[PDB]
């Protein structure tokens, strides 16, 4: 069963959500929502990971934004809309890996944290792609959703 | 108790009441403030002596066996107005029922039985519901159906808005045995009151009523709406709107279901948005998700009916029975409308 | 004679100016003295004509107008429709009546017609919305009433009747 | 306004000869009009004291202590014991009345030491032993009430209400 | 046990130097657990006042002041004005009572002159307009009760227990 993961979804949803301070941000967030998991879903977990990964510009910032945002909820996401949309998808990736015991949680926030470890990171979701994807489509769906239905239409 | 008085004599009581935790707990609370009895005594005189250290003292007794065991006492007077009331509600529901092309089996003081045509259900409930507790949208037939009492042409006759009122309607087909559906109204009702609690509103706060409910069932699809969402029903004089007001919402949207407002699928598509609805308690964002819900089946753009806030957090805490009933009521509004247009195939 | 003014009390936002003796003579009959509303007429057989409000003349004995009685003439641009009925100040229906009157009044009420070209069906219908009764009390009250907001902290007790003693027939057409 | 000092009835003799005259204030309210005692103010908060006979302060509301309503100047040995107070007359605590009173009066307060440093109870006694229920009368009523002994020689209806009405819990101190 | 001193609760800050010790003995009679104040206490008779803030003598038969229970002094300097006893602990009036008793105490309570100069005017009092209501809360449950408000975080209900018991008169001027 997976009715937790309307919670999740939920949650998540809001801190990407308070996150992206300009709503030019949270249009292109939202078209993320819209076509990523439909990328997933016909093209697989990691190419899709990779393709999201190459577009969030992973930077000291950034990264520093999405800790603090898996931890405070007063963080804000800034820089260029199109990659700080990229980072609030692959922070609602990684939420979810976290609040469901896929990733250890100390594991990635000590990976988004190093350089030499943001490979083995990606390493590691490699060899859990399966389980990932089977997983995490309810989430995903769900968070599409919010998205159609919170954020307006651009 | 305590308002049950007016001008002076209220006083008498609204400090006397009291007097008990509130004060030596004997029969010297009052005598000091029994006074104000004695201030209105000598115009016409007639009592024969003034040394109240009875009345005073029967007055304390009275209430003492009443709020140290909680209960009312019980009057000739209360049991005669009640059956009275009784009588003037089998008038009042003889004529609603016939208002609609309705056919009594057995109006009964506080009981109904009828049959009617799928379309004249909810109206009928909606009405019949708030005219028990005595309310009027309308003369019925030659009774006026005020707020909280049911007048007749200069009678103001007390009606029981106090009372609660449970529901149950079935959809049954023609050729059906009525022992079954007799059997399966009766004990639907008979259970149901007996078993389903809801989200209510006491004091202000949050509570968990357990009757005051509306129960449909088509063949295997129940649903439920209550009918106040508050404790007690109507606490004050124009709470008479509380009443059944999630019956006017299944009205406004049925309504204009099949007006080509809004599409056929509103009912097909709370299954994609019902999850997301229940796992949420800001109610902003239910609100949202629930315009989206009707905005993305609406066959204009244009429409904008939008649901109450209150009718979103509310929980219909059924447990331990083989019956499914949804957990939350929009469902409920979606199902009763489910059931009523399904009720024409 | 004393020519006199009955107000029509329903929840519409048009009685801005329909009263145009405001203080004029000596004694209006709806008086307000530190125990609320009190010598409140209300006349049978009638309601309330929302669309530009008045007392429709109807037949039911069920329907009715719950308006206040003050000395007053309308706009003196009328005298066209409006009811202009005397009686000798005693058949008068009045609800909480501490004293009579001058034994004889003219009375300008606002009066409708049927304007029957539709059903006409009556609505029972109070007064609510707190804000509406507020809006009127600064509309009509503070213009004719002056006794009030001077007199009487006990602001509520003349706000509390009318929510329970205020009603009046709709026609909702 | 006008003084109206308190005084008690006790089984014992305390209350002989304590103020100058036995008018005082220009009109009394206490009178007997052939029905037992009238209009008698009574102190409630206070309590009875039977050893030095005084008032003296307790803190249990259950002390009822009927007495008389005695007016007069205070003898020229108090005031600097005794404390008066001065109010609206809708404040006094009158039981038995026959008609009410509009002037604001200065009730005189007898006062005694609380005893701050003992266990201080009560009993509930009704005046009994009728050696004693003729001779607390001898004392206050024949000179004070001027309407006794010119009014009335039937004291058999007042022989009876001293058993009854003037009811005051014992000490035993 | 301990020389027991009161502390009512005006609708200011007019009773907060009559508490010196502030510990006293060991325990008190009224009971502040988790649930606001049980065995709170209350004189009948007495008004609070706004200027010399103290419980004026009355024989109204409404006036009642209710406060908490402190233990210490007032200054050990007063008592020409202040009234003082001792009573074996069977005439108490516990309102909202919850737990047991005190062991025979003494107690102090505040007390102004009956001042036969003014027209006494006392009205029922509540507590409201709560910002005076926190600062006391801090000052006279919070560096006086060292278990509330180290226990219970709860605010919204102490203070709904606060603003619903504490039912007191006082003149006003
Ligand atoms: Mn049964």
């Amino acid at each position: 069963l997976y009715e937790e993961d309307y919670k999740l979804a939920l949650e998540a949803f809001k801190k990407v959500f308070n996150a992206l301070t300009h709503y030019g941000a949270k249009q292109a967030f939202r078209s993320r929502a819209r076509d990523l998991v439909e990328e997933i879903y016909n093209s697989g977990f990691i190419p899709t990971f990779f393709y999201i990964i190459s577009k969030a510009e992973l930077n000291s910032d950034s990264l520093d934004s999405l800790i603090s945002l898996f931890s405070s909820d007063n963080a804000i996401l800034r820089g260029s809309d199109e990659n700080v949309s990229y980072s609030a998808y692959l922070f609602i990736i990684l939420y979810y890996l976290i609040k469901r015991g896929i990733i250890e949680q100390k594991f990635l926030i000590q990976a988004l944290r190093c350089e030499k470890t943001r490979l083995d990171l990606i390493d590691k979701l490699y060899n859990l792609a399966p389980i990932i994807s089977a997983k995490i489509r309810t989430y995903l769906l769900a968070i599409k959703r919010l998205s159609e239905a919170l954020i307006e239409a651009r | 108790l305590v308002n049950a008085g007016s001008g002076s004599i209220v006083d008498y009581v609204k400090t006397v009441l009291k007097c008990i935790r509130e004060n030596l707990n004997k029969c010297s609370c009052a005598e000091k403030i029994y006074s104000n009895e004695v201030a209105k005594v000598m115009f016409r005189v007639n009592v024969e002596k003034a040394n109240v250290e009875e009345e005073v003292k029967n007055s304390l007794e009275y209430f003492e066996t009443i709020l140290n065991e909680g209960r009312i006492i019980v009057t000739p007077a209360w049991h005669v107005s009640i059956s009275s009331a009784l009588n003037r509600g089998l008038l009042v529901e003889l004529e609603l029922v016939n208002k609609h092309k309705g056919f009594v089996i057995y109006a009964g003081g506080d009981d109904l039985l009828a049959m009617l045509p799928v379309d004249e259900v909810l109206d009928f409930i909606k009405e019949s519901r708030r005219a028990f507790a005595g309310f009027g949208t309308e003369k019925l037939g030659n009774m006026c159906l005020e707020n909280g009492f049911v007048r007749i042409n200069n009678a103001y006759y007390p009606s029981l808005p106090i009372v609660g009122r449970s529901y149950s309607v079935i959809i049954a087909h023609y050729a059906d045995p009525l022992f079954f559906v007799i059997n399966d109204s009766y004990n639907l009702l008979e259970e149901g009151k007996e078993i389903i609690r809801y989200r209510v509103m006491y004091n202000g706060e949050y509570k968990d009523a357990k009757k005051d409910v509306a129960i449909f069932r088509y063949q295997g699809l129940t649903s439920v709406i209550p009918l106040s969402l508050k404790r007690p029903i109507v606490s004050s004089v124009s709470d008479f709107n509380e009443i059944a007001s999630i019956i006017d919402v299944i009205l406004e949207l049925k309504k204009r279901i099949d007006e080509g407002r809004i599409s056929v699928s509103l009912l097909y598509d709370y299954e994609k948005y019902k999850h997301l609805i229940v796992a949420s308690d800001e109610k902003y964002l239910t609100e949202f998700l629930v315009k989206d819900w009707i905005k993305r089946n609406s066959l204009r753009k244009h429409v904008e009916f939008t649901i109450d806030e209150k009718l979103y957090g509310v929980r219909l805490t059924i447990e331990n029975y083989p019956i499914k009933i949804p957990n939350d009521l929009i469902s409920n509004i979606v199902y009763t409308l489910r059931i009523i247009y399904g009720g024409e195939k | 004679s004393t020519q006199r003014e009955y107000v029509f009390i329903p929840i519409t936002n048009s009685i801005t100016i329909d009263v145009k003796i405001t203080i004029g003579g000596s004694d209006h009959i709806t008086n307000i003295d530190e125990r609320g509303i009190h010598n409140v007429l209300v006349i049978t057989g009638y309601a309330v004509d929302e669309k530009n409000g008045r007392l429709v003349p109807t037949l039911d004995p069920c329907d009715y107008v719950k308006g206040i009685l003050v000395a007053g003439t309308p706009q003196q641009a009328q005298s066209n429709d409006f009811l202009t009925l005397k009686l000798p100040a005693n058949k008068l229906y009045l609800i909480r009546k501490k004293g009579n009157i001058s034994d004889d009044l003219k009375i300008y009420i606002p009066y409708s017609s049927p304007d029957a070209r539709n059903s006409m069906k009556t609505k029972p219908v109070s007064i609510s919305d707190d804000t509406i009764v507020n809006n009127i009390i600064k509309e009509v009250f503070d213009k004719i009433y002056n006794i009030t907001q001077k007199e009487k902290v006990k602001i509520e007790k003349v706000k509390e009747d009318i929510k329970e003693l205020f009603s009046y027939y709709a026609l909702e057409q």
